[PDB]
RNA sequence: CCGACUUACCAACCCGAUGCAAACUGCGAAUACCGGAGAAUGUUAUCACGGGAGACACACGGCGGGUGCUAACGUCCGUC
RNA sequence: UCCUCCUAAAGAGUAACGGAGGAGCACGAAGGUUGGCUAAUCCUGGUCGGACAUCAGGAGGUUAGUGCAAUGGCAUAAGCCAGCUUGACUGCGAGCGUGACGGCGCGAGCAGGUGCGAAAGCAGGUCAUAGUGAUCCGGUGGUUCUGAAUGGAAGGGCCAUC
RNA sequence: UGCCUGGCGGCCGUAGCGCGGUGGUCCCACCUGACCCCAUGCCGAACUCAGAAGUGAAACGCCGUAGCGCCGAUGGUAGUGUGGGGUCUCCCCAUGCGAGAGUAGGGAACUGCCAGGCA
RNA sequence: CGCGGGGUUGAGCAGCCUGGUAGCUCGUCGGGCUCAUAACCCGAAGAUCGUCGGUUCAAAUCCGGCCCCCGCAACCA
């Protein structure tokens, strides 16, 4: 490095919503909570349920009450 | 042209000057380099005038 | 009519014309049209022979333009003195030399082309004859 | 690449010293080891040469390719060329910077009693 | 760091067995990871690059280096010496930390996520990939925020093969398609 | 330039504006007497025949010479 | 709107090879520097191949790209 | 929007073949020219200094060329 | 008037109201030295961003670059960055090149004092060739050289310069 | 003496590209780390320091192969000096010099001074 | 194509005089006034500064090329 021109770079415990705890340097200084990481992110299931909107024949169907 | 004419009168005392050109418009300020004075044959500085 | 469509200097000098030519062979078609004697050929001497070929064979075949003006010859109008400059660039002449084939086409049979040939053989300020394709 | 961008940093200096027709302590550095030589005016035959790979000296160091090392060397070869009757001589780069076990190397070759 | 310590320990193992390597030095491995922002227009405002080069440097804690243009290309209406963009390149113990913590955290927060695409190759091994917007990183906290700008990161790995270059980032966990 | 003019504010003042003026005039007089002279100029000195009657004002207008008029600071 | 040129400048090799020249005398006056100085010789600011100790010029072809270079024997 | 299609039409960079150039050269003479050694020949034919000049309107013919119309007993250069 | 190319006939030179372009400057760094660096142009991958801005890899090889027109050059770079600096010195100069002359150009080395570099070394302006005008007359500065009886002085000379 | 490697040259494509293979005891390269001697218009990537855990992958060296680059006859052709001639804006004869391109082919270097390791 | 001039909103003209600002008169469009047109009052519209280039941080202005139009000239015995 070159005698502080860069930003102050420190270990911080970054943590998630769901626990995982990590050991990680940043330029933050103050401690980051955020939601769900790849640990635990829905990647194989956040795709599978995003397509639930269209079809309108299950509800003309509902709407069917005579 | 634009580029007129100074001279660089001797810091050592005696009345010996060198010759130049100095563009006038960029630099507004003096010219300040040591230069060889051969009356007291050291190298003194020389500063312009006119 | 044929012309260089740049050309890096206006004017050019008259120069000589010596010595024989290097396209002497048909490597294109099959019957040629090939100089034998000498001297500057304008570029309408090649449309005004050009037109005797495609009528004659009347759509038959390919037809090959071996030749090129590319040399710009001035011309000093009339009722003026001599010097005072250069003339003015009036029509460009391709440089023949004996040898150079001229035309070739082919496609056709041998007794039609000779025919061509020679109602384009009529439009040219040279001696011309004709050859036939060699396998060397 | 690395040592045709060092070659060509050297081809400079190598030829100012060949049209002044001087002879010249070359010098080649490596992470193990460290060598010198003196090299002839015509830049052909050596006269003198003395290296940390050599098995005279190698045993007498720690570890061959450090500031140390190349102060041994240094003193090796300007010994050796004075018992061969050369007292001036210059110095060349080869292209490494004159910053580290090179210059140690120069300033004990210097010191030891050849002159440059 | 710890994602080169896993490496070390057994992407190594997993490269070796899936490629019937012979020496440990052939396995493909990150050489460097260069991110970079091309400001487009500092001519303008010549304060904007500054601004650029602080969220660079708030992104990856390194001063970038403001790269400027090449030739005098006459479109839009630059010439030789302009600022043009920022760029970081990041090796080492910097590379590992920064690689670790934009694919544990900085990767999911892309809004719609989808998993990169695996055809960002140039043919020699070497990954490329956009961010569309630099919020995304957990270094910037909507206070001097003025603009959407983003970031282009390249992983610049020691694979010969776009093939090995595939396998290497695969072995990583990369959210692939 | 500073040049002195005795007097007061206002003498100053009608100083100034009435000699930027005449400035002003006798700029507009030779602007004039040298514009037509340079028409004779250009309608002449080609003709075949009659070329040596505009070298006679060729001259002349080498002899008019406006004076230098140097921008007004004020602005 | 032509008929401009310069007055000749007088370059070209001035002391063929076999010479047998003294010393400071020009060799070669050029204009870029088509022949490079070799031993004994030098090179003005104008380019211009200059003995630098009196004998025999020599030219000769030497070097990775087979430039000209001129030389002088001790003698 | 996407280009969804279609082109009888044009077409750069490249690849193979054929040409041209005073102001093109990855090649390249004959002559000419500079320097050195050697005989024969030549009333020094060479150089330098000094006294006296004349001359600076050239013409044609062969060769190499500009301009001209590869016209002129035309015009401007190089060499005999 | 000066510079560059061709005509110019492979040493130098060579004309026309022959064919083509430029000059009447710029620069206290665009000079010196030391250390470092290497282009154009297309191909793949990416946020805006597209034929072309920035980034990464490869092919290419100087087809880029040079303050300014052309030719000759340049990788050891003469092309691109950075540190320190004033040799953009004073007196000379063996020996040459080119001029009818006036003059113009190149220059190793010597003496005095510097600069850069560890040192060998390089530096008497810039990659080179254009960017310029003789003499007379007069101006400014220095200088016991002279000073019309003698001491001064005016006025001449000499050096730098307009 | 023999082989391999390293440095400095001679010589400069018959000597350089491309393809296949090969070498780690010594040597060379990659390589580990870096507060520090030093450095990055940011980055120990480059420069530099301390040392050896691993590999010969990359580079490099070496060997084999003609797919390129490269070299290249003999004969003829063009040109031309001197002397003659023609139907003379172009040529021919005697004689001296004699290319360029292309063809058959050659061809993936040779060598010197030191210093190591194993012979 | 030998010497000058200008090309700016629909028409005729300033702005080019030493780079930052696209304007004036009439005209076109929509309202109001009037029995209706004209005149008159209110509001807005439109122009790649002839066209391509170069220094420029910027151009219309400065420079260069190309086209269009408007005036002179192309001699005597
Ligand atoms: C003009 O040239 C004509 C010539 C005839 S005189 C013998 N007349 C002159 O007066
Ligand atoms: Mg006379
Ligand atoms: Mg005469
Ligand atoms: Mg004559
Ligand atoms: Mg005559
Ligand atoms: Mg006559
Ligand atoms: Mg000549
Ligand atoms: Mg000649
Ligand atoms: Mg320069
Ligand atoms: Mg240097
Ligand atoms: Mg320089
Ligand atoms: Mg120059
Ligand atoms: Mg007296
Ligand atoms: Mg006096």
């Amino acid at each position: 490095m070159k005698k502080d021109i860069h930003p102050k770079y420190e270990e911080i415990t970054a943590s998630c919503s769901c626990g995982n705890v990590m050991k990680i340097r940043s330029t933050v200084g103050h401690d980051l909570n955020l939601d769900v990481c790849s640990k635990c992110h829905p990647f194989f299931t956040g795709k599978q349920r995003d397509v639930a909107t269209g079809g309108r024949v299950d509800r003309f169907n509902k709407r069917f009450n005579i | 042209g634009i580029r007129e004419k100074i001279k660089l009168v001797s810091s050592a005392g005696t009345g010996h000057f060198y010759t130049t050109t100095k563009n006038k418009r960029t630099k507004p300020e003096k010219l300040e380099l040591k230069k060889f004075d051969p009356v007291v044959r050291q190298h003194v500085i020389y500063k312009e005038a006119k | 009519m044929l012309q260089p469509k740049r050309t890096k200097f206006r004017k050019m000098h008259k120069g000589r014309n010596r010595g024989l030519a290097q396209g002497t062979d048909v490597s294109f078609g099959s019957f040629g049209l090939k100089a034998v004697g000498r001297g500057r050929l304008t570029a309408r001497q090649i449309e005004a022979a050009r037109r005797a070929m495609t009528r004659a064979v009347k759509r038959q075949g390919k037809i090959w333009i071996r030749v090129f003006p590319d040399k710009p010859i001035t011309e000093k109008p009339l009722a003026v003195r001599m010097g005072k400059g250069k003339g003015n660039v009036e029509y460009w002449v391709a440089l023949i030399q004996p040898g150079k084939v001229l035309y070739e086409m082919d496609g056709v049979p041998e007794e039609l082309a000779r025919e061509a040939f020679k109602l384009a053989a009529a439009k040219l300020p040279i001696k011309t004859t004709f050859v036939t394709k060699t396998v060397m | 690449d690395k040592k045709s961008a060092r070659i060509r940093r050297a081809t400079r200096a190598r030829r100012k010293l060949q049209e002044l027709g001087a002879t010249r302590l070359v010098v080649h550095r490596t992470p193990r080891h460290i060598y010198a030589q003196v090299i002839a005016p015509n830049g052909s035959e050596v006269l003198v040469a003395a290296s940390t790979v050599e098995k005279a000296i190698a045993e007498q160091l720690k570890y061959t390719g450090n500031k140390d090392a190349a102060a041994a060397v240094g003193k090796a070869v300007a010994e050796r060329a004075l018992e061969k009757g050369i007292k001036d001589v210059s110095f060349d780069r080869s292209g490494f910077q004159y910053h580290g076990r090179v210059q140690a190397l120069a300033d004990a070759a210097r010191e030891a009693g050849l002159q440059f | 760091a710890k994602l080169h310590d896993y490496y070390k320990d057994e992407v190594v193992k997993k490269l070796m067995t899936e490629f019937n390597y012979n020496s440990v030095m052939q396995v493909p491995r990150v050489e460097k990871i260069t991110l970079n922002m091309g400001v487009g227009e500092a001519i303008a405002d010549k304060k904007l690059l500054d601004n650029a080069a602080a969220d660079l440097a708030a992104i990856s804690g390194q001063k970038p280096l403001i790269t400027k243009a090449r030739k005098s290309v006459a479109g839009f209406k630059i010439r030789q010496g302009y600022p043009i963009g920022c760029k970081v390149t990041l090796r080492g113990e910097r590379m590992w930390e920064f690689f670790e913590r934009l694919i544990t955290i900085a990767v999911p927060r892309i809004r719609d996520f989808r998993g990169l695409s695996a055809k960002s190759f140039d043919g020699r091994g070497n990954y490329s990939m956009g961010v569309r917007e630099q919020i995304i990183f957990p270094e910037i906290d909507y206070d001097k925020v003025d603009r959407v700008r983003g970031l282009d990161i390249t992983i610049t790995t020691t694979a010969k093969s776009d093939e090995e270059g595939r396998a290497l980032l695969a072995a990583f966990d990369f959210p692939f398609r | 330039e500073l040049r002195v003019y005795p007097g007061n504010y206002d003498e100053y003042m009608t100083a100034a504006t009435q000699a930027r003026e005449r400035l002003l005039a006798d700029n507009a007089k030779k602007k004039a007497q040298i514009a037509e002279l340079q028409s004779f100029v250009s309608r002449f000195s080609a003709n075949a025949s009659k070329s040596r009657q505009a070298t006679s004002r060729a001259r002349q207008i080498d002899k008019i010479k406006l004076e230098e008029v140097k921008a007004s600071s004020r602005q | 709107r032509n008929g401009r040129d310069s007055e000749a400048k007088r370059l070209g090799v001035k002391r063929f090879g076999g010479e047998s020249v003294l010393a400071g005398s020009i060799i070669v006056r050029q204009r870029g520097t088509k022949f490079h100085a070799g031993a004994n010789v030098g090179c003005g600011r104008d380019h211009t191949l200059f003995a630098k100790a009196d004998g025999k010029v020599k030219f000769e072809v030497k070097g990775p790209k087979n430039r000209k270079f001129i030389s002088i024997e001790a003698e």
